[PDB]
RNA sequence: UGCACUGCGUAG
RNA sequence: CUACGCAGUG
RNA sequence: UGCACUGCGUAG
RNA sequence: CUACGCAGUG
């Protein structure tokens, strides 16, 4: 009505790309375990998962068994569905 | 046995412990326990917590359970009681209503309300005309204010129908104005608080009104969603092209503020660039689980991790020291200072410490009296607004901040802006709020602890405006000698002795104390920072109007208190605290230290029994303190003067921006008339939300030895020219580490080493008079190394290795 | 003394490791930094020697 | 144990030093061989660590 | 009190201590002290040394003063007495002359001559026709022989007019024949030694005559210049071109020997190449101060220094062992075996140990009886000369030596020479002496000590000729079971138990002893090596004549005893000792060990009082031993048989080339009838010129425990198939070091590791039955590592990690 | 007279070049301190002095002060005068 | 790669 | 006094 | 980069 | 039995 909106909400409802930083595998399963997840009342489908060294970590490699071999934190980039 | 009572009468007054269905404990007991906290005596607090299912006895078996930093889970335990407190508040209102319906006039005290919220007092109640009852709730509410935030009483307000079980309220994401909600909360909880409350501080009559309204807003803001707060932005058309520009700000303390010159040049370009609106709008959404802080957006496709390189090692100096007999086995002097390398997650981890900043509501009457007293410590200084041509900048080659760091240094922007442009920007800041982005940078320096240290580089515009606003007062403070604040006073040429003599001035039974502030820069309450800003700005009575001063305060809050933080390509919202890169960092912290000391003294004096006090003057002083605190609105200048004189006589303070050396009377402190270390611990507990350990605090019984530590320097009494003087010396380990380890290899060897070692020798000369022989030998080692470096490089230079040059530096001739 | 020169050796080893672009790998840098910081803060000579040996082995591996 | 792995580290350091053509210099080779032999025959852990540090410094110098 | 006496009569005989102007001490006392040496009881020797100014009492304060290796300066102290001894000898001759002039027949004993040389005995002297007196000096001279070389009595003979003060005699550098000087020395010193003395052993009647003449030549050669000895060479014309070729040899023991086929083909080419004459003639003069040994020449423009590389480390096996619980703190099993690197001066330094070889003159009668007894230990074996086609060479890819190593390996030369050519070379060696050059090579092997080890690679021609000469006897010895020499007897399949049972055979009160030879290969006297060579060659009675056998002995001496040594491009003259690369290295050392044991037994029996002996048989045996030793020339076969039977009954020996395990009677050893450790120490002192420490010697009281150590293996008694057997096990540290450390990286990993670890497991299996648990766990660790290696590489291979395969190896089935 | 001579004496009286190995400086001053020395009843004048590393050590460098800096042993080659 | 204070060194 | 560089303090 | 002894593994 | 390789012992 007034035309004024908080700045913080602009990226939330208008950002096409989402980047999530994962410190450990526990937060990984909690937040974005699958290829598609829900955040900020929106559905995001994953496009890429890189490590701290900027290497392309695949979805299959992410697991409890192979977690010690990953350069955490993991940066996961997804696009709005 | 002893129960807490808040008493007022002709004979005695104060809030203290006295020897004097219903529950075992009252609300006064809880308030006293949470406001006078001593780990040695926590029986009442433990019993209250256990009885009401806040926690179990086993919780107390764990050590450091009370500490917030070591055991943050304690915050949860206290929260378990908050709901109960909330209920009491509601009941209180009901009681007041009944009195108003019964024509009853009386004073409500915390000690007459049980922890179940029931009021069982019918004394001091005098019948009057029905409907005309006016209860007094100043003491009750004012004393209970600190507990409300610590226990998070109003958490239920975040749920539908104010029920914890039912889901949370889903506010509109675009909503940012909660004025009606603030009025509704104030009416439901603080219905009979006669003083007018302004949710928006724009409509505050004066600085005290601003403090009152901000104190209430701190409590009221915890209910509202975090996303609502922050800069307010609009989409506008400029030059036939669309831009998103900030046109307002929502402050958790000051409410909603709208820019007065909103419309739809170099000044405008900098205003737009510094504004985080464009950066956030063009930035991708970010979710960072590495911290509990709010995440705004990401300006970079990939996250950035910064590491701290290891220190360089000077083999020549270490080998020379080893050859001369240092660094032996069992030697007292050892290397304990190093450059500690850090991983890529260090910087963000440091930012995570901002989690220790919590919403804190202060005792408004106590804060008002304390600020009035503190203003006396800054009466000698003069301040005001100055023009651009009167501004002095020490270094023009420093960083201009984000995004200004991309294009050049501060020199570029200072040269680009003419004096007229800078004045126009300053006047604009007097009418509008300019949010800015502050970068967090790891600092590369010596330390004896592995923790990384961060500094906040603020934007160029904020630095320029704050300089024009405050530099006059800041320079006035730095040029004053013999005052409580000792910024600008050199320790050389007898300055240390002069300062120490000033501190000891006219104390009947002097002892010395010194304390520490755990996580000072991070855990500082926002209210105290606002109070310090108001104290600094009170020098602008003539050159600025009420609106101008309020807008300057809002700009400072939006650029210092809750600005936007840039960390590794990501934007975050600072919960609170103080930034280290501010134009007033040292002086605001000095004001905070003085305020904490005055609060501790006030708490100590009121906590005393009063009847036991055998001095009529002190008893009258305590009675008048209570009167001016919880019974009188207008500032009593005479009593403020008297209390300031009392503190100066019995409480002599030397403050440098974090570090305090206090000379205090023996008997008065023993009898509770003057604050002790325990009073400071309690104040830091219920105000600063941090636990102060006695290990980091020191007390010196004898004045001859001097302060244990001040600015990392210890004191010795030495004989110079038939006169005994106080001389500061540093820890030998620090100097040796500085000599051995260097920032970069550029300063590893060459002529530049001569200046570094000359400065180190200047600092370390006082170790010659120390009884320990190795401490003295450190200075001779430094001199011999300077000799060897000069020989390797190869008349005036003789003075460098002759000790007369360093002798002259510590004599009172200059 | 052995403790002080062990600390100095650890510092110089970390410096040369950093100059070897070891910081490109996140986990290896984290391990080296942790070992070096522990060596500096270590109060027992044997533990300092063990950590110095570990860091020297890290360097020798490449 | 630290003594055994210190001995193994000394052996491998001497091997790599020999592969670095250190034996071309007579005195440096003599010093390295003496240090390594003392490390192997050493019965005190602290002396073994000191000699290992010395040999590692020899390697680091080049 | 007790004084040394040499007594002979019907009642008692022997040289022992008895309770029975003139000096306090006699020559017999000195001989007894220097021939029966015990560090615990050296009072007589110390008093004799101090009284005659040989040294001071403070010399005895220093420990290990007696030891030659630790304190070589002792050799000087003894030398201070030599002149005195020399004087005595001269006086003795005078005395004899007087008797011959007085017609007096009597026996001269060492105990009747004082240390001043005067003879004070006039008993047992019977008047006869004047000029017909014939004194008996067999016992006197024979007992005094060992002292002469130790004290260097004849040193004065190297000075003009036989005066130490006056300068040395300057002999012609080209002179090499000293036959007249040898006759003159023998006539002046041993005038009344009735046995004929041949300075040149070419004219010796038999092996005993050769030993006698060589014993005298050893003493006589010390006078002559060292340069005189060595190969004799001539300049000759061959094919119209001049060549320098060896045509003779001067031996310090055998005198001058001239080749019989001197004249002025492949055989001739090898004879010339192996000859050091050409190499020395074409080599530059060399002076090497790094050693006390003689320097001949340098074949290289620059000196060569060789270094020992460090051992390779197997990280897989060490990590596996660590993971399984080994190499922990305080564990009994530890790594004590390594590859020790060496500097460039190591090899020559090792050669310097040859300084411990000294000219030693033996008691000729004792040596003759001892060799006769020793021959009985080799009677069962058969030997002789074989043809080229009957020679077996284990490895043909070994080094051919210098200069033959330049052109190829031993296979090249064996293929080049046809059987007829090899037979021709062997026949030539039966008529001429072929000097050869032996190279010294550092050996790369595991050890628990930092000392480097050297091996002597001999030339191809010497190896071929010695093989044709000795291989028959050597193979006969290696194929014999149940004999004293246990070369060729496998320890596996119950061989250890069989050997131990053989040693224990028929001992009344058995105890076990084992001893060590300090610097055996370096300090061995030349006379004992010659005796061993003669013992080995005595099997050639039918196939070789006296001249052929003598020339073979001369070739062996010129190629083994005092050959030319090639070290780092430099030629040196070996003072003596034994080379480790000989065709008869192990067997010659076994002969030496048996000879030393027999000498110790003889000394023990004669040193006994005799009167105290309560056994008539033992007393008669001692009397007949003295008779056959110092009174009878011809060998008494019956008494040799009886003494051999006595030793076999009461002294059972198991000898492998350095290592001896002896089962001996309790009571006989206690009473002195059989040799003890002290007797061996004394024998090694006055014969081997080395001190034997009791630490390296072991004595086992109980037979069940078994020998403490034999061939680096310890013994356990274990239960196998209802039968208790003796089982050898190695030190776990050696096996673990072998597993962890490897020679080269080629064998670091792969299939080749399987064989190495299988062999190590075969060796270490006996540790399973050890009471210590870690010792047993070593074998399981090895088996598990074999499993892991097989898994990494990836039915029959199962046997490798199944323990039945290693079980079978130690059962008596095969 | 006989025409037979010991082999060892042939290099002594016929070698034109002499090589001496010096383990330490003490033996250096004892044996061949100067540029010309006497050995085997012959006068030898020095031509070269190398170290264990085959480097050309000069006569001036050889001294007590600089002895620790020399790679002993020293090989000195001289010619018969 | 921050805001202040203090003290040194080199040119004017 | 100004320009540059360095060191210490919060 | 030596002389012997013993025991294993791969082809015949 | 022979050829090759390995391990241990003196
Ligand atoms: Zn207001
Ligand atoms: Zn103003
Ligand atoms: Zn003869
Ligand atoms: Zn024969």
């Amino acid at each position: 009505r007034d035309g004024c909106v908080p700045l913080n909400i602009i990226p939330l409802t208008t950002a096409a790309k989402l980047m999530v930083v994962i410190p450990d595998y526990n937060t990984y399963k909690n937040t974005c375990d699958g290829t598609t997840f829900t955040y900020a009342s929106a559905l995001w489908e994953i496009q890429q998962v890189v490590d701290a060294d900027s290497k392309i970590v695949q979805l299959s490699e992410i697991s409890m068994d192979n977690s010690p071999n990953l350069a955490w934190p993991l940066i996961v980039t997804a696009l709005r569905a | 046995v002893y129960r807490a009572f808040d008493i007022y009468n002709d004979k005695v007054a104060g809030f203290a412990k006295f020897l004097k269905r219903l529950t075992k404990y009252t609300m006064a007991d809880l308030v006293y326990a949470l406001r006078h906290f001593d780990e040695g005596n926590c029986d009442t607090l433990k019993e209250i917590l256990v009885t009401y299912n806040c926690c179990d006895d086993d919780y107390f078996n764990k050590k450091d359970w009370y500490d917030f930093v070591e055991n943050p889970d304690i915050l949860r335990v206290y929260a378990n009681l908050g709901e109960r407190v909330r209920q009491a508040l509601l009941k209180t209102v009901q009681f007041c209503d009944a009195m108003r319906n019964a024509g009853i006039v009386g004073v409500l005290t915390l000690d007459n309300q049980d922890l179940n919220g029931n009021w069982y007092d019918f004394g001091d109640f005098i019948q009057t005309t029905p409907g005309s009852g006016v209860p007094v709730v100043d003491s009750y509410y004012s004393l209970l204010m600190p507990i409300l935030t610590l226990t998070r009483a109003l958490t239920a307000e975040s749920h539908v129908d104010t029920d914890l079980t039912k889901p949370y309220i889903k506010w509109d994401l675009l909503k940012y104005d909660f004025t009606e909600e603030r009025l509704k909360l104030f009416d439901r909880y603080f219905k009979y608080w006669d003083q007018t409350y302004h949710p928006n501080c724009v409509n505050c009559l004066d600085d005290r009104c601003i403090l009152h309204c901000a104190n209430f807003n701190v409590l009221f803001s915890t209910v509202f969603p975090p996303t609502s707060f922050g800069p307010l932005v609009r989409k506008i058309f400029v030059d036939g092209v669309p831009f998103v520009v900030s046109t307002g700000y929502h402050f958790r303390e000051l409410g909603v503020v709208h820019n007065q010159d909103v419309n739809l040049s170099f000044k405008e370009l900098l205003v737009y660039a510094a504004d985080p609106a464009m950066h956030a709008a063009s930035g991708n959404l970010l979710l960072d689980k590495r911290t509990t802080c709010f995440s705004v957006a990401a300006l970079t496709n990939n996250v950035a991790f910064q590491t701290v390189k290891p220190g360089n090692f000077n083999k020549d100096f270490y080998d020379f020291a080893v050859s001369k007999g240092f660094f032996k086995e069992g030697s007292s002097v050892e290397l304990k200072h190093f450059f500690f390398a850090q991983d890529g997650n260090a910087a963000i981890s440091d930012y995570d410490y901002y989690r220790y900043n919590l919403p804190t509501m202060c005792d408004i009457r106590q804060l008002l009296f304390v600020v009035e007293v503190v203003d006396k410590y800054f009466d000698c200084y003069d301040g005001g607004c100055i023009n651009a041509n009167q501004v002095i900048v020490n270094n023009l080659d420093k960083s201009a901040g984000f995004p200004f760091n991309k294009w050049g240094k501060a020199r570029l922007y200072y040269d680009s802006m003419s004096y007229e442009d800078q004045d126009a920007l300053f006047a604009y800041t007097k009418r509008n709020v300019i949010p800015t982005i502050t970068q967090m940078n790891l600092k590369y320096a010596i330390s004896a602890k592995n923790r990384a240290r961060t500094v906040a580089g603020v934007s160029i515009c904020s630095t320029m405006t704050n300089r024009q606003f405050h530099q006059k007062l800041l320079k006035s403070i730095a040029a004053t000698r013999g005052a409580t604040v000792v910024i600008g006073t050199s320790k050389f040429y007898g300055g240390w002795h002069n300062m120490l003599k000033t501190v000891y001035s006219d104390v009947e039974n002097p002892h010395l104390m010194g304390w520490d502030y755990p996580k000072c820069d991070r855990a500082m309450p926002n209210m105290l920072r606002i109070m310090a800003s108001l104290v600094l700005a009170r020098k602008h009575t003539t050159c600025c109007s009420l609106s101008h001063r309020f807008y300057r305060l809002a700009n400072e809050c939006a650029q210092v208190l809750s600005e936007m933080v840039m960390c590794g390509g990501s934007l975050y919202v600072k919960p609170g605290g103080t930034s280290s890169g501010d134009a007033t960092t040292a002086y605001a912290n000095s004001v905070f230290n003085i305020c904490q000391a005055v609060t501790a003294n006030v708490n100590a004096l009121l906590s005393t029994d009063g009847n036991k006090i055998a001095d009529k003057y002190v008893r009258n002083l305590q009675h008048r303190l209570y009167e001016c605190l919880y019974r009188n609105r207008d500032v009593d200048t005479d009593f403020v003067n008297e209390f300031y004189a009392y503190l100066r006589k019995h409480f002599s303070m030397m403050i440098l921006s974090d570090d305090a050396v206090v000379c205090f009377n023996s008997t008065y402190a023993s009898q509770g008339l003057v604050a002790s270390i325990k009073n400071f611990k309690s104040v830091l507990y219920y105000q600063n939300n941090v636990f102060m350990s006695e290990a980091k605090c020191w007390t010196e019984t004898d004045l001859t030895k001097g302060p244990h530590e001040f600015c990392s320097q210890h004191t010795m009494l030495v004989k110079q020219g038939d006169d005994y003087v106080y001389l500061p010396y540093p820890d030998p380990s620090r100097i040796l580490g500085a000599g051995c380890f260097v920032d970069d290899i550029v300063k590893t060897d060459g002529t530049l080493m001569i200046e570094r070692f000359v400065s180190l020798a200047i600092d370390a000369y006082p170790l010659t008079k120390h009884p320990n022989q190795e401490y003295a030998d450190v200075f001779h080692l430094y001199l011999q190394y300077i000799r060897k470096l000069h020989d390797e490089l190869t008349d005036n230079t003789s003075r460098y290795w002759e000790p007369e040059f360093y002798e002259a530096m510590y004599t009172p001739h200059t | 003394s052995k403790m002080s020169d062990v600390k100095c050796t650890s510092v110089v080893l970390l410096s040369v490791l950093q100059q070897l672009r070891v910081e490109s790998s996140s986990k290896l840098w984290a391990q080296c930094v942790q070992l070096h910081n522990d060596i500096l803060l270590a109060k027992d000579t044997t533990e300092a020697f063990e950590k110095m040996v570990s860091l020297l082995s890290v360097l020798l591996s490449m």
